[PDB]
């Protein structure tokens, strides 16, 4: 019909269909969840292996846009890495100009505006990835924001992006995240990721775990392998 | 039309590149042969009128004292590639006091291909691929060498390669008559024989161009007398 | 100019 | 297709199938709705709930890019023979 | 979908659709007849037809994934004399963006090719080469790549 | 800046914009160039000669330099730009090399400019074909033809424009060494070739010659009328 | 931005986008410009769709210099852009020449901008017609600049909705001996003929240019002039 | 509703002189499903908007269509959230630039005048689409007093005694017009109650002090403040008891 | 971007530039403009289409503009593009042919690259010997003794071709010819002075004088022409 | 049209007409002389969605607290058939887990599934002209 | 056919068809296999010749002293990417006096190849790369796609009929780590054999082997130097 070929064209119902197609690109990817607990934020990713040939760590959907901010992506991994570099340069510029670590609210509001800059012109296409930025600090506290292809950044307690986003949100709502700590939230994130995974459909997934909280002194790091394996065992046992 | 120049077909083909490759089949037939005694380049002038001067139809070009080029297709498009070859050469000599490898010249010319675009391009950037096919022939440390270049920027060394309108039949004849250990005179005679059987007109010392790059000797365009000497046989 | 725009 | 099924073996040739085989679209108005219904009926006859029978169809078109994806699907057009220009 | 026009329109087919809508969920609640519908383009349907009283469950049928493609090929190779060396997993890996009909056509064309060379048993090469036929890739001389 | 590929390859392998420019040339007035022994002659059909038209301003034969002049066929406005660029480069080459340009050099520059306009973003090809005649530094007369594609060739005699095919056919038959023995015979050959297409006669012929070590000389209408009278007289004795 | 012209010549030799911009102009609020012997009057129908709109917040009749003013018919935002452009051009002329720009020169520059928007790449013509009133050399000046960038010197004219009948009314109601107050009366009558409902001191905007310069009439003065009508 | 060419795909005129892309941008405002109401009083201006939190997972502290453009100027955004954030950031930049270049706080009318000038370019150049958002700015002026300005995708702008944007813009406009016809210079409490009553009556929600955001500016303190849930609850109880 | 591009500067399959032809069609609907050369001066006679009774008359001329101290021009087509071209003409300005060549170079460049629509304006230039030139949107210019552009240009050119005695004209005979032609080209059977615009360029005291005739002089010319036509009718 | 409002006045006969596309109706039919009132049966609001959910979840066998408010919050844009479908899908999730009752989690899954299925529906905002 | 003409047009299914079309260019290219061990990373490329009178097109390019690639697809785009990577590796030496890590180089190339996949009038690089390198982290095999998405693979294979090589690599992936260099090269050659038709066989003319190791510089072996690797493997069944 011609109303969806460009992002600079409005539909007669006032909707930019290119942005919606970019959102569907995100909805076609595997589910990544993130839960903001009492003393940090925990990111979990159901990173499927498309073949046994890829090494353990390829296509890392958990990024480190700063020393205190982690990024969980879902959708086009090339656009995801481009946005990860954009966020990295935004945090670097914030540190080089103002002299301190960028607040998660400001980093989210800046990367979201960079994303929105690609939803107005026919010279470019909207980003085909949605990403969650999570951080923790003693002053600001645990923060978790999600940014979609349109550029809408919203703070969250528990969020999920991917094809099993609704089921993951339903499982997340059962949690009393506002009271429990990271050491339990990692186990629950593993349980949710294992629950929403579809073994008869695309199978053989890897659990990518990361966190940022007071137990890491406000530093985003990959969850240690021992804790990750304990969470994996708990998640497998929870499936009976 | 709706398509841009930098558009991929569902089969993975660059549309404009394939369309430029189709332009060579309308060009005149050129035949290059590489032998241990040298590189022989031949091309048909395809004279369209007795009034046209054959000497002005230059389709074999001195790239440098050790390298020549035979072009087929859109000859006007080949002028830019020839100029870049002749300027890129003597720039290697300027900085290193040595003649370029034929492979290096062909690679430098190949880098020009695919350097076209519509948006996000320089004002001097080209708009379409070069609808010409080039046959570089020269002498370097690796002895005589013949390279074929096509509008896709894919250059490859060839023992004996035929481009142009009669590329298929001339290539088949080259495969039938080429052996690795043969003299340059045999190569010239075989190329002339293959040309004579594919020309629309009758072969004479005026409607064809012959050139040779031999070790020791320089690039040499065959004169009318030299052409008649080898044509008088066949 | 500024006054005209503002008033 | 009813009279084609009254024969043990039958061939149907659809010359210039792009006349009715165009892809379905919604242009606000009733753009090519009836022709789309004809194409849908042809598709249902080719591969639907009921078996087609011993009918082997054959369509020729110079505009295959305009054909509906459901018509260009195996089970309705299993073989796609390209009549490219001769070498 | 119904539309508003001043000059012409397909009001008769819309009347038939409105009768269908009334039958599905209208004045007389018919709760003894089950209704199943199928379509390729749900974006064309009238929103009154996609209602949650007429079509409660709208099941999406996706492209068969790798395991599904292998399963479909195995299903359609049951009545076929296939050698015990075909790698249906490899065939599934080679059939990206193939629907179930194309997966069945892969087996059909493999049988075609096995008959073409006179073999009485289908080999993995027959399936691999019939994948090319089902792909229907246009003829290309792209031997200058790499 | 407008950066769109105006000239792109057709699926057939053709540059359709170049072919359309050549068609625009084919819609132009017939220009004939003949390279003689010591003279080069350029005769252009004047299309229609309105009595109110200042014939000085509408001139399809223009001298690029003191030794080079060209006659075009095609879009007059494009031809003016090509002529101006060629004149500027002729002056630049004279400044640099301290030698008047050769016919090959200016022809090559014109063809290269045309090819650049057939391969640049946002530019349509020049819709003119040129017949460039002149004398080299050694006194050799030279005639060259360039087309909108950017390909140029040397010709003993040639014609461009609407009547190009028939005039070239005539020239292929009557261009002989005897026919170019003298300047008068060369001019008569040019006028005959133009009369093969021109209907009214000498009224629609603008003829300009160039002799060795001389500037371009435009023939006055009475001279062309005298030449046409000579050809008409010679026609009778051959019957 | 696009580098290709969005306004092109139709096969019938018409700049179609300019005609469509003129059609947009003809759908705007009526505007009347009358050049009297001692000044010019620009009147317009500044009618809102609700009382919630602040009538005095935005003005359709805006000054450009101390002696030049504009009133538009067409699209509001385009007129605001052209108002800023006209003011900037007037400031440039004043800075160069240390003298307020003549009305004709400002009209020419503004029309040049409007034409530039009919030929430049990736832009549409302004959907406004500008009535420009000024006072120079002890003489009044009235001009109309259309979307195409063409300017006309008008003794009296009307633009916008019902502008043809307004023009016909002005032919039978204007003479060169009119005074400024009678010109205001005639302009208010011209608006009233195309007006629907009643004209209050707030739903129309009137400005006048005389030897004292250009000034937009306050609502009280418009109220007095309207009470003069009835 | 005639069309000719790309008049529905880019901001060029239709045969009847309409910019369909701008009208579609206007329709994009209702895509968010939210309605905002701004009411101006004798010495105060109030913006109220419904905040929707579909699930407890969403951090309700971040779902805010009320943005503090400057200390003395506030705004409420209606429409696409990303375009709303873009317009808010641009308005903040323009306010800061005005303060730097001219030395005094930007007037509320001029802020939306500049924003509408920015958004008019989107309706003239074809390479970009208009922002599908509507800004309502409120602020206390030095002399004019309270000021409310709606600021639409077309580059149109006007002052308002009371305006509304979003899905229920017309019903709220009718309600506020009926209230204004009574010609009462409302006090601060009266303006807040009028805005809350407009939103509630039009939406029929019977608000709780967690479903609406209220931001006020008053002459006594010419600063934009977002009312807390207790402050909103006070007005809700006052409305309920009457 | 490619979707919305109209490709103004391209070649049609027949070798024509459609935008240039459409601009010429636009000029064909413009006001009639005449240019006549004489032995002592040149004249431009443009039909005035801005003939509304409420149109103020403040400008020195409507379609006739002064480019320099030696030249004048008249336009047919889009008036705003005419203003742009005349401003550029004044900026460039000099021999008449050089000025026409420069403006035509700009006009041609607009038809070769840039993607913009061409200047839909045809110009008639008069200057000082005395010379008259005509330029088209394509950038193709040509000198003339008598020429016409705009409405009924073909009929005017035929009338001049039949009536223009080459070489033997003064300013008076050329003015009479201009009135005679304009009477037939315009649909008005009377051709009042308010619907025409005559400007003459002549060499006086070694200086170029470009003067637009007053309405009284034009009425005198019309009266003389109608009296001569009545005298011709006296024969029949 | 001649029967609703024509030459013969209609006495003691009332006409109720229902449509979900009133934009396509003939202007004479929509004329207030024939269709005097135009009652907009709009999509349910929060309280209306709560009422419809309580109506349709009434006969559903449940144990545990049922927070209808959460389903209302996540039911934005739903219609009455949407909420009946929410109850039906909650019961269907109960059946799929082999249960004789419905809990709040089943309602959560049902409402999210119905919201997902709502993305295929085109424009519904149609009003008489 | 309206959603596939440009790289900035999202299809309604959330796919960019121009990117997939560029990805098919790699599938049109000749097969190549890159596999790594505990200490080595090797690439085996099956060169193709347009005609038997023309040389086989080179597929393995030397990028740096420790990094070398195998190309599949457009040779000119491959040369552009190889020049970019050579320049990046050279700049790393010029700045930090250290080799550029392979993981940190593939990231730069995946960021470079992503820019054309988002801007109007640009096209994705119609070349797929198999990068074999060695660094402090050991050997690395990376696969770079026209979609600008790269994978860190234990053993990858791209090109025409490369999925048979993928199957062979998956079958024998367990023994890649502990095998020596000769066994690794034999595994690569055996994997590449699966991409050939039944009648074809690996010869010196159409096999190129690029090897990088802990103490071994990246070296490319051709017809004369491939024989010490080819003669060991036995004839396939």
């Amino acid at each position: 019909t011609g109303y969806d070929l460009s992002a600079s064209t409005f539909s007669p119902d006032g909707r930019v269909f290119q942005v919606e197609y970019a959102m569907k690109a995100v909805e076609n990817s595997s589910t990544a969840i993130g839960i903001r607990c009492k003393d940090g934020v925990v990111f979990g990713v159901e990173k499927l292996v498309l073949s046994k040939l890829y090494e353990e760590g390829s296509n890392k959907r958990l990024f480190n846009v700063d020393r205190h901010v982690g990024m969980a992506v879902a959708g086009l991994l090339a656009d995801a890495r481009s946005l990860a570099d954009i966020a990295r340069e935004e945090a670097s510029n914030f540190r080089s100009n103002f002299g301190y670590n960028i607040p998660l609210k400001h980093l989210a509001d800046r990367v979201a505006m960079y994303v929105h800059a690609y939803t107005l012109y026919s010279a470019v296409r909207p980003f085909g990835c949605s990403f969650m930025l999570g951080s923790y600090s003693v002053n600001d506290g645990a923060q978790l924001y999600m940014i979609d292809p349109s550029g809408v950044s919203y703070g969250y307690w528990g969020c999920a992006i991917g094809k099993a986003r609704q089921a993951a949100k339903t499982e997340i709502e059962k949690l009393q995240m506002k009271e429990m700590t990271c050491r339990d939230i990692v186990k629950e994130v593993a349980k949710i990721i294992y629950i929403v995974h579809d073994e008869v459909k695309d199978k053989a997934f890897e659990l990518e775990l990361s966190w940022v909280g007071e137990l890491t002194n406000g530093r985003h790091e990959i969850v240690p392998k021992d804790i990750r394996e304990e969470a994996e065992k708990y998640a497998k046992e929870s499936l009976k | 039309y709706d398509r841009g120049v930098n558009t991929f077909s569902p089969e993975g083909r660059l549309f404009q590149v394939e369309y430029a490759i189709e332009a060579i089949k309308l060009g005149s037939t050129a035949i290059g042969i590489q032998t241990s005694e040298g590189v022989c380049l031949a091309v048909e002038k395809r004279i369209t009128s007795p009034l046209m001067e054959p000497s002005s139809i230059e389709k074999i070009v001195e790239i440098d004292a050790h390298i020549g080029c035979a072009m087929s297709g859109l000859i006007a498009d080949a002028k830019t590639l020839i100029d870049k070859a002749r300027v890129e050469t003597q720039n290697h000599w300027f900085t290193y006091n040595e003649t370029m490898t034929v492979e290096s010249v062909t690679q430098a010319v190949s880098n020009l291909a695919l350097q076209f675009g519509e948006e996000d391009a320089d004002p001097g950037a080209m708009s379409r691929p070069f609808g010409v096919a080039l046959l570089f022939g020269g002498v370097d440390e690796k002895g005589p060498q013949l390279f074929h270049m096509d509008p896709s920027g894919t250059f490859v060394q060839c023992d004996a390669r035929a481009i142009g309108s009669a590329s298929e039949g001339a290539q088949s004849s080259l495969q039938e008559v080429y052996h690795k250990s043969m003299t340059l005179k045999e190569a010239i005679k075989s190329s002339l024989i293959i040309l004579k059987q594919v020309m629309e007109e009758k072969l004479n010392a005026t409607n064809i161009e012959l050139a040779t790059v031999q070790p020791g000797q320089n690039f040499h365009m065959f004169t009318k007398e030299e052409l008649e000497e080898v044509i008088k046989d066949i | 100019l500024h006054s005209l725009s503002t008033g | 297709f009813e009279m084609a099924r009254t024969k043990k073996a039958c061939l149907i040739f659809f010359d210039e199938i792009d006349a009715i085989g165009g892809a379905r679209f919604d242009d606000g108005a009733g753009g090519d709705n009836e022709v789309q219904r004809t194409m849908l009926e042809l598709i249902n006859q080719l591969d639907g709930f009921d078996p087609r029978g011993n009918i082997k169809v054959l369509m020729a078109t110079n505009r295959p890019d305009t054909l509906d994806p459901a018509l260009m699907r195996p089970g309705r057009l299993d073989r796609k023979i390209e009549f490219s220009l001769p070498d | 979908k119904r539309f508003d026009s001043e000059k012409a329109g397909d009001r008769e087919v819309q009347r038939t659709m409105l009768e269908l809508l009334n039958q599905l969920d209208g004045f007389q609640p018919n709760t003894q007849v089950k209704v199943i519908a199928a379509t390729n383009r749900v974006d064309i349907l009238d929103p009154a037809l996609l209602r949650s009283g007429r079509l409660d469950r709208k099941i999406e049928f996706p492209m068969p994934n790798e395991e599904a493609r292998a399963r479909i090929m195995q299903i359609h190779s049951r009545k076929m004399n296939v050698s015990p060396d075909v790698n249906y997993e490899e065939l599934a890996r080679c059939t990206d963006d193939f629907n179930g009909a194309q997966c069945k056509a892969v087996c059909v064309e493999a049988g075609m090719i096995a008959l073409r060379r006179g073999a009485t048993e289908l080999t993995h090469e027959d399936y691999m080469e019939g994948i090319l036929e089902v792909q229907a890739k246009k003829k290309a001389n792209l031997q200058y790549y790499a | 800046s407008y950066d769109r590929a105006i000239t792109v390859f057709s699926p057939d392998g053709h540059l359709f914009q170049v072919e359309y420019a050549q068609e625009a040339v084919k819609k132009g007035s017939t220009a004939v160039g003949v390279r003689g022994r010591d003279i080069v002659v350029l005769g252009v059909e004047k299309k229609s000669v309105a009595k109110l038209q200042d014939e000085r301003t509408v001139r399809k034969i223009c001298a690029l330099d003191d030794n080079v002049c060209m006659a075009f066929a095609g879009l007059t406005a494009d031809a003016r730009i090509v002529i101006n660029r060629a004149r500027v480069e002729c002056q630049s080459h004279r400044l640099t090399v301290e030698d008047p340009v050769t016919v090959e050099y200016i022809t090559r520059y014109i063809a290269s400019l045309k090819q650049r306009y057939t391969q640049s973003n946002g530019r349509r090809p020049f819709g003119i074909s040129a017949l460039i005649v002149g004398f080299d530094f050694d006194g050799t007369p030279r005639l060259y033809q360039t087309d909108p594609s950017g390909t140029y060739h040397a010709w003993k005699a040639n014609a461009i424009g609407r009547g190009a095919k028939s005039v070239r056919e005539f020239l292929e038959k009557n261009y002989t060494d005897e026919a170019i023995e003298t300047d008068d015979l060369t001019i008569k050959l040019v006028i005959k070739a133009l009369l093969e297409v021109v209907q009214s006669g000498g009224k629609n012929i603008e003829l300009a010659v160039m002799r060795r070590d001389q500037s371009l000389k435009i023939l006055n209408p009475e001279e062309i009328e005298k030449y046409v009278a000579e050809i008409e007289k010679e026609k009778e004795e051959n019957e | 931005g696009y580098s290709f012209s969005l306004t092109t010549f139709s096969p019938s030799g018409k700049l179609v986008q300019i005609e469509y911009a003129l059609a947009a102009v003809a759908g705007g609020a009526p505007s009347v410009g009358i050049k009297a012997a001692n000044g010019v009057v620009l009147a317009t129908e500044k009618k809102q769709k609700s009382i919630l709109y602040d009538e005095r917040s935005v003005h359709k009749v805006e000054p450009i210099t101390k002696h030049i003013g504009l009133v538009y018919s067409g699209m509001g935002p385009d007129y605001r852009v052209l108002v800023h452009r006209a003011r900037k051009l007037a400031q440039q002329y004043y800075l160069v020449y240390q003298e307020p720009i003549p009305t004709a020169q400002l009209v020419q520059r503004v029309a040049s901008v409007m034409q530039e928007y009919t030929q430049s790449g990736g832009v549409r013509p302004f959907g406004v017609s500008l009535l420009i009133c000024g006072w120079n050399e002890g003489r009044p000046y009235l001009f109309q600049s259309d979307p195409s960038g063409a300017y006309f010197a008008w003794k009296a004219t009307a633009m916008g909705k019902n502008y043809v009948n307004g023009k016909t009314f002005l032919e039978k109601r204007y003479n060169e001996d009119l005074e400024l107050e009678d010109a205001i009366h005639t302009a208010i009558l011209t608006l009233k003929e195309s007006f629907e409902g009643q004209m209050t001191e707030d739903n129309i905007e009137v400005g006048i240019c005389n030897e004292a310069g250009f000034r937009r009439l306050t609502p009280t003065e418009v109220k007095d002039y309207l009470a003069a009508i009835a | 509703g005639s069309s000719a060419g790309f008049d529905r795909h880019i901001t060029i005129f239709s045969p009847e002189g309409r910019l369909y892309q701008v009208e579609y941008a206007f329709k994009a405002i209702n895509q968010g499903g939210l309605t905002s109401v701004a009411v101006r009083g004798k010495d105060c201006a109030v913006i109220v908007t419904q905040k929707k939190v579909p699930d407890k997972l969403l951090d309700s502290s971040t779902v805010t269509h009320l943005f503090k453009i400057t200390e003395n100027i506030g705004c409420v955004m209606t429409g696409m959230t990303a375009d709303s954030r873009s317009q808010v950031q641009r308005a903040r930049y323009e306010a800061a630039n005005w303060k730097y270049k001219y030395g005094y706080e930007i007037p509320v009318d001029m802020l939306c005048k500049r924003i509408a000038d920015i958004s008019q370019v989107y309706t003239q150049n074809a390479e970009m689409r208009p922002l599908g958002c509507c800004m309502i700015l409120i602020g206390i002026d030095e002399e004019q007093g309270p000021q409310v300005y709606k600021c639409d995708p077309a580059g149109y702008y006007c002052g308002f005694k009371a305006t509304a944007a979003g899905v229920k813009q017309t019903e709220s406009t009718s309600f506020l017009e009926k209230k204004v016809k009574k010609k009462f210079d409302w006090t601060f409490e009266q303006t807040v109650e009028t805005a809350i009553t407009c939103l509630s009556t039009v939406l029929s929600i019977d608000f709780k002090p967690s479903e609406i955001e209220v931001g006020v500016v008053t002459v006594e303190n010419p600063k934009f403040r977002i009312l807390t849930e207790a402050e909103i609850d006070a007005h809700l109880v006052a409305l309920a008891e009457r | 971007s490619r979707r919305y591009d109209s490709r103004t500067t391209i070649f049609s399959p027949e070798g024509r530039l459609y935008q240039v032809e459409y601009a010429m069609e636009a000029i064909g609907h413009a006001g009639t403009c005449l240019g006549i050369l004489a032995n002592d001066g040149v004249l431009l006679a443009a039909e005035r289409r801005n003939i509304h009774k409420l149109l103020d008359e403040v400008f020195f001329s409507e379609k006739i503009y002064k480019l320099n101290e030696d030249m004048a021009c008249s336009v047919a087509g889009i008036t705003s593009d005419a203003n742009v071209l005349t401003n550029e003409l004044r900026l460039i300005a000099i021999p008449c042919e050089q000025l026409v060549t420069a403006l035509c170079d700009i006009k041609q460049a607009y038809t070769q690259f840039g993607g913009k629509r061409p200047f839909g304006v045809s110009l008639l230039y008069i200057g000082w010997g005395f010379q008259l030139y005509q330029s088209d949107p394509s950038g193709n210019y040509g000198g003339w003794k008598a020429t016409c552009i705009g409405n009924n240009s073909a009929a005017a050119v035929s009338m001049l071709k039949q009536d223009y005695k080459e070489g033997e004209m003064t300013l008076k005979s050329a003015l009479a010819l201009a009135i005679k032609v304009l009477n037939k080209t315009m649909d008005v059977s009377k051709l009042s002075a308010e619907k025409v615009e005559i400007a003459t360029l002549t060499r006086e005291n070694g200086k170029t004088v470009i003067r637009v005739l007053k309405q009284k002089e034009v009425e005198q010319l019309i009266k003389k022409h109608e009296e001569e036509e009545a005298k011709a009718e006296r024969e029949k | 049209l001649n029967q609703m409002d024509g030459f013969d006045t209609l006495h003691r006969v009332k006409m109720i007409m229902a449509t979900n596309r009133p934009d396509t109706l003939d202007p004479a039919l929509l004329r207030p002389g024939r269709l005097d009132r135009k009652i907009h049966i709009d999509l349910p609001n929060e309280q209306a969605r709560l009422d419809i959910l309580k109506i349709h979840a009434g006969p559903i066998t449940k144990h545990g607290e049922i927070d209808y408010e959460a389903i209302v919050k996540l039911s934005d844009g739903f219609n009455g058939a949407d909420l009946r479908n929410v109850c039906t899908e909650a019961g269907m999730f109960a059946i799929r887990a082999d249960h004789d009752f419905v809990v709040q989690e089943d309602f959560m899954k049902a409402v999210r599934k119905v919201a997902d299925s709502k993305k295929l529906e085109s424009k519904l905002d149609y009003k008489p002209v | 056919n309206q959603y596939d003409n440009d790289v900035t047009v999202w299809s309604p299914q959330g796919r960019i068809h121009q990117i997939e079309y560029a990805m098919e260019a790699v599938k049109q290219g000749s097969a190549t296999v890159g596999l790594k061990s505990k200490t080595h990373a090797v690439l085996v490329a099956l060169k193709r010749a347009q005609s038997e009178l023309a040389a086989h097109q080179k597929k393995i390019l030397h990028v740096d002293n420790h990094i070398g690639i195998s190309i599949a697809g457009l040779t000119a785009d491959a040369r552009l990417l190889c020049n970019f990577m050579r320049q990046e590796c050279l700049d790393s030496r010029f700045v930090f006096d250290r080799p550029l890590p392979v993981s940190r180089l593939v990231s730069l190339i995946g960021s470079k190849t992503q820019i054309p996949t988002q801007r109007y009038g640009r096209r994705p690089y119609g070349v797929g790369l198999l990068i074999a390198g060695y660094d402090d982290m050991g050997p690395h095999i990376f696969q770079t796609c026209p979609s600008a998405n790269y994978f860190d693979c234990r053993a990858m294979s791209i090109g025409a009929r490369s999925q048979s090589a993928r199957t062979y690599l998956e079958r024998h992936m367990s023994e890649f780590m502990e095998c020596n260099l000769n066994e690794l090269v034999k595994h690569g050659l055996r994997a590449l054999r699966e991409t050939l038709p039944a009648e074809q066989d690996l010869t010196t003319k159409n096999v190129s082997i690029g090897i990088v190791g802990k103490d071994l510089e990246f070296t490319i072996y051709d017809d004369d130097d491939v024989s010490p690797f080819l003669e060991g493997l036995e004839e396939r069944p």
